[PDB]
């Protein structure tokens, strides 16, 4: 949906190196807010967005005590997933949970979001009717059955449906300037000849904000999926990302082959061509 | 489970020898966590770099940024140097100002 | 804002 809250936690353990790690980080769309890690020296919780910072010493000190009470939690977890697989204490272990809710254009919202994982693997999920769960395994049935008896769902839909909502409203509100604000891509295309017969097109966009942008190459007018490279979106450091998607052309043929790019920061859709 | 970080070095913006940017290393899609990235000149590390906070993508792997500010020139090389307990010895990724 | 909510496995 048009905008979004989501928290990732992630709990990793280090035998023989201390206590599990714990780092949790918050995001609104593609911007990060807020970041914990029982690691820092004297762990607080701590802003990494202008706009969150207007809140107030209470504000960062309940985030704090949520942050400090999940390391112990996590901690909990880490050991008894090792009994529900039958692993030793001698290895290095992953919890990672992400969670959040999606608000739609009239404000209210689109779908909640609740789901664990076990070393990279999908542990438990929250389903969409935020009342039942999906379990992966055996061992993850536990833990369902378990959060069935302790009525977990209910806690999460009043909060998804709630609290959730509230706040991503607020932080809209007060980031307004820039959560609200979409950055056109800059684009242009390059040209580079690989031999005699053959040259590299790439189609450039950079500056966007949001991540969310669509670059296509056609040729005569056909989608060349099949012959596209295309790079994974990467962050520009300034809060902006950048891609590009290039295609190999006969010598000779480049205005044949247009980049077609889509993103919301553009009032309409641009098409690019090679000029010489 | 077990995969291989994927890694882009990049500037912030297009570069202009003699001109300031940012040298960027982005790498993603692994796991588990731990990972050493180390951003190179001329062959030696580079002594101030920053990074982002670990995060993670809808597939549970974790993506990091490493970067450090810098001067392009056409005789300095860059590089970014990614050790991971999937790869049986670092991988060695130079800056390409075309990509 | 997180939740306020901690459950065991």
């Amino acid at each position: 949906g048009s905008h979004s809250m989501r928290y990732f936690y992630t709990a990793m353990s280090r035998p023989g190196r201390g206590e599990p790690r714990f780092i949790a980080v918050g995001y609104v769309d593609d911007t990060q807010f807020v970041r914990f890690d029982s690691d820092a020296a004297s762990p607080r919780t701590e802003p990494r967005p202008p706009w969150i910072e207007q809140e107030g010493p209470e504000y960062w000190d309940r985030n704090t005590q949520i942050f400090k009470t999940n390391t112990q939690t996590y901690r909990e977890n880490l050991r008894i997933a090792l009994r529900y697989y039958n692993q030793s204490e001698a290895g290095s272990h992953i919890i990672q949970r992400m969670y959040g809710c999606d608000l739609g254009p009239d404000g209210r919202l689109l779908r909640g979001h609740d789901q664990s994982a076990y070393d990279g693997k999908d542990y438990i999920a929250l389903n969409e009717d935020l009342s039942s769960w999906t379990a992966a395994d055996t061992a993850a049935q536990i833990t369902q059955r378990k959060w069935e008896a302790a009525r977990v769902a209910e806690q999460l839909r009043a909060y998804l449906e709630g609290l959730c909502v509230e706040w991503l409203r607020r932080y809209l509100e007060n980031g307004k300037e820039t959560l609200q604000r979409a950055d056109p891509p800059k684009t242009h295309v390059t040209h580079h000849p690989v031999s005699d017969h053959e040259a590299t097109l790439r189609c450039w966009a950079l500056g966007f904000y949001p991540a969310e942008i669509t670059l296509t190459w056609q040729r005569d007018g056909e989608d060349q999926t099949q012959d596209t490279e295309l790079v994974e979106t990467r962050p520009a450091g300034d809060r902006t990302f950048q891609k590009w998607a290039a295609v190999v052309v006969p010598s000779g043929e480049e205005q044949r082959y247009t980049c077609h790019v889509q993103h919301e920061g553009l009032p309409k859709p641009l098409t690019l061509r090679w000029e010489p | 489970i077990q995969r291989t970080p994927k890694i882009q070095v990049y500037s912030r913006h297009p570069a202009e020898n003699g001109k300031s940017n940012f040298l960027n290393c982005y790498v993603s899609g692994f796991h588990p966590s731990d990972i050493e990235v180390d951003l190179l000149k001329n062959g030696e590390r580079i002594e101030k770099v920053e990074h982002s906070d670990l995060s993670f993508s809808k597939d549970w792997s974790f993506y990091l940024l490493y970067y450090t500010e810098f001067t392009p020139t056409e005789k300095d090389e860059y590089a970014c140097r990614v050790n991971h307990v999937t790869l049986s010895q670092p991988k060695i990724v130079k800056w390409d100002r075309d990509m | 804002k997180p939740i306020v909510q901690y459950d065991n496995f």
